[PDB]
């Protein structure tokens, strides 16, 4: 057997990336599925280093968007990383539906 | 092993494309502009 | 979802009449004309949903050339499908090859899964 | 006694000679086989000589050689009879269009129809056979060897008329034996009695090979049967015992054989490991110019096809690195005792030597060939190996149970890492 | 927009990199799928 | 992890000297008694780590009277370890008992492995 389907890890991601048996006959509209996956990933991540900077209370909440904006690195980036992925989060799950 | 190629690759776009925008974005630029407030 | 006897029924229900067969007929010629599946090679039966136990027990209990002959259709199909070409009318199915060929087995099975229900239900 | 005789006309008489041997055969052979073929005729090399070795036969065995590239007719006599063999032969050929004129060609159809059509009933004739033609589809050398049914049943005299002017031509024809008997009476009892037309020697058709898969997917047989196999170096090749070094270092198995457990090849190994393939046979057929390296495998569980390919393609990659020397003296002597043991019966040489002087027009006894073999380091296998196996493309067929063995850009894949 | 410079740059060198990715992206998979694309069948019963 | 061949070796290189066999039998005796695996019906050979595949090789191997014999003293074990109690020195397994049935086969497996590495590495 191969390492990529004995290894029980190695044999879950086999069974759904590597040997997963698509229909051949499927254009790019089932390609989507994985891109709103990706796109969760990167919203995860965008998230997580908004949580580093962000300050949950009222008062700072906003200030502390700002201060991500104009004073962290890259903050402004991953802002909006964040904040248009929502939106292209729901463009890929809508094209899904 | 693969990092060279990436480090090759970042280096030349980011050398090419900073070169790029200098020389486009030129009389726009701070560096350019404040010898003529000084 | 809906049964193929009730599909047949109502069918049969129809084409009874002159009076409707005379309109519907064209109308159902030309639709299935205008659906596209002949120029890929496929019959109306090979559009059909497999996945359903009734389904595949009438697969099943197909004829060896008639089995045979679906399964190249349909991979003709899919084929046709994955480099976005179809056949010239030439090659396509004419609409006299569209001979129903699955019916009869998927009407038997109703038929039987009808019946088991019936006797149950009593 | 591999001594060389030339009539009065090209023809050559080559004889391997030895004293010991069991039995002695005569064979006329003239270089066309399926090669020297096109579609609508092909079959026709090997129904006209099916009618000259038909031909009754003064105790004598008259058979029929039928091959890709050269094609002839072989009697088979005892060493005290082989005179009257040769002196028959020369009457079969020299009355070739006269018997094939007034031949009646339908009994002779369906036998070389049934023997098609048998052919592709047995799974490992078929794929083999599919394999030769997917390497080299669009050439002649895809035909198959003995034709099929629809083109068989096309043939008429004037084709194989046709066929035998052009190709049973002195230039063209050579003359093997083999056994217990003097040269020189063998040679001179054919010249007294042989007499045939003068022709070029037709160039022999080019063929290239092209990397393809052809799936036969039969989901009614109980095991699966598919050969993977590449460019192998041909005929007139220096790497020609090379290629065969290379096939024998992955060998034969048999999961159903005493020797199963305890053989060297690796894969062998690795295969038991599941219970992954119940036979697999690697192999290097080589024509004139061409040759396939390659293995023919046949797996009895739906599931584990995609598994043998990849071990099996997987152990492939070690021929240009880790290949052991251990295995390279394996192979060099496993493939010595298989050359050695392929010349053992009269015919079996009788055969081969006129298979060399057709296609190549030398041939080396097994001294000579034990002397290149012998000298095969390691290093000349790897080079070999990178050049011939290493990311080069793979021919790809298959019949039974198919199914699971993955498309082509998979198993090409594997022959790189 | 203080990034506003920097944004705008930084989105150049993204579209680059990410339309040489998008190009040779094209050019492996139609690669790849030459197989399919050319894949032909032939239906032989009796 | 240890293999079966090495710790046989290293028993019989003891052995062969009374020097360190009058010293260390009585002691090893004393540590299988105080080990506590007889009291619960179970042999040496018994708790050998079956999960390898030279011993799976070895219990396939195994006699079909030895083979059952070994199921009912693990299951009895089991048993024993579930209700929190042990065999009385009456049922418990006597020392003569201990008879190494499994050391034959175990070693056998472990030839057959180091022959076949033995070999491929030349
Ligand atoms: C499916 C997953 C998610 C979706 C669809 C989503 C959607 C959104 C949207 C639409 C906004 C509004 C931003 C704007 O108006 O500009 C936002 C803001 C925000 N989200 Fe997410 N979100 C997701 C996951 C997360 C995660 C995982 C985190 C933290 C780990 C997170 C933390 C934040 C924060 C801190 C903000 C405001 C920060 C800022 O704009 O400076 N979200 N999110």
């Amino acid at each position: 057997m191969p390492t990529r389907k004995s290894n029980t890890y190695l044999s879950l991601v086999n069974s759904y990336l590597i040997d997963s048996p698509q229909p051949s006959s499927i254009n790019y509209w089932w390609n989507l599925g994985s891109l709103l996956g990706l796109c969760l990933v990167i919203q995860i991540a965008s998230g997580v280093f908004l949580a580093m900077h962000y300050s949950s209370n009222i008062e700072l909440a906003f200030d502390s968007v700002e201060h991500i904006m104009r004073d962290v690195n890259a903050g402004w980036l991953i802002r909006y990383i964040h904040a248009n992925g929502a939106s292209f989060f729901f463009i890929c799950m809508y094209l899904h539906i | 092993t693969i990092f060279g190629g990436a480090f090759a690759f970042q280096g030349f776009f980011d050398v090419a494309v900073n070169k790029w925008w200098e020389e486009h974005n030129k009389a726009k630029l701070w560096k350019n502009v404040k010898g003529k407030f000084l | 979802v809906q049964s193929m006897t009730s599909v047949v029924k109502a069918a049969n229900f129809i084409l009874a009449r002159p009076t409707l067969s005379k309109i519907i007929t064209p109308l159902a010629q030309k639709f299935t004309a205008y659906a596209g599946y002949r120029e890929m090679g496929l019959k109306f039966n090979d559009l059909l949903l497999e996945e359903t136990p009734i389904m595949q027990t009438a697969i099943k209990r197909l004829p060896s050339e008639l089995n045979y002959s679906r399964n190249f259709r349909i991979l003709t199909a899919h084929q046709l499908a994955l480099s976005h070409q179809l056949l010239p009318a030439e090659k396509a199915v004419k609409p006299e090859e569209d001979d129903n060929y699955l019916i009869p087995y998927i009407l038997e099975a109703e038929k039987e899964a009808f019946e088991k229900a019936e006797l149950d239900n009593i | 006694g591999v001594k060389y005789t030339t009539l009065s006309n090209g023809v050559t008489v080559a004889t391997e000679t030895n004293p010991a041997a069991k039995t002695s055969s005569v064979g006329l052979f003239f270089g066309a086989g399926s090669r020297s073929e096109h579609s609508h005729s092909n079959g026709i090399s090997a129904l006209t000589t099916n009618v000259l070795a038909s031909q009754s036969a003064k105790g004598s065995l008259l058979t029929a050689k039928n091959d890709r590239e050269f094609n002839g007719i072989i009697a088979q006599t005892t060493n005290d009879n082989i005179t009257e063999a040769g002196k028959l032969i020369a009457s079969i050929a020299s009355n070739a269009v006269d018997i094939v004129e007034k031949t009646d060609l339908t009994k002779h159809k369906q036998y070389l129809s049934a023997q098609a059509s048998a052919v592709e009933a047995d799974p490992k004739s078929k794929v083999l056979s599919h394999l030769y033609s997917s390497a080299f589809q669009g050439y002649s050398l895809a035909l198959p060897t003995l034709g099929t049914t629809e083109s068989v049943e096309n043939l008429e005299n004037q084709d194989s008329l046709r066929h035998l002017a052009k190709h049973l031509v002195n230039n063209n024809t050579v003359i093997a034996a083999s056994g217990n008997f003097d040269h020189d009476k063998l040679a001179d009892a054919i010249e007294a009695n042989l007499k045939i037309a003068e022709g070029v020697k037709p160039e022999i058709k080019p063929a290239s090979f092209l990397g393809s898969e052809v799936r036969m997917r039969d989901d009614t047989l109980p095991k699966a049967y598919i050969s993977i196999a590449v460019h192998g170096e041909g005929l007139n090749s220096p790497n020609y015992y090379l290629a065969k070094v290379a096939a024998a270092i992955y060998g034969d198995f048999y999961l159903h054989s005493t020797i199963a457990k305890f053989t060297s090849p690796k894969l062998a190994s690795i295969v038991q490991e599941y219970n992954i393939v119940e036979s697999y046979n690697h192999y290097s057929k080589s024509f004139s110019d061409t040759g396939i390296w390659g293995y023919y495998a046949e797996i009895a569980d739906k599931f584990t096809v995609d598994d043998f390919t990849h071990f099996s393609l997987k152990e492939w990659n070690r021929l240009s690195i880790s290949i052991s020397e251990a295995e390279v003296a394996r192979a060099k002597a496993q493939v010595k005792t298989a050359l050695a043991k392929e010349l053992a019966n009269s015919f079996a040489v009788t055969s081969d030597i006129a298979e060399k002087v057709l296609l190549v027009g030398h041939r080396q006894s097994l001294r000579e060939a034990f002397e290149k073999i012998d000298a095969i380091k390691v290093n000349d296998v790897k080079e070999w190996g990178k050049s011939k196996v290493w990311d080069r493309d793979i021919v790809i067929s298959g019949t039974g149970l198919i199914e699971d063995l993955l498309d082509y850009n998979r198993n090409r894949n594997e022959m790189a890492m | 927009e203080p990034e506003h410079d920097d944004r705008k740059k930084w989105g150049l060198k993204a579209l680059v990199v990410l339309s040489s990715l998008y190009l040779l992206s094209i050019w492996v998979k139609r690669f790849k799928w030459t197989p399919i694309k050319n894949r032909k069948f032939r239906f032989d019963p009796p």
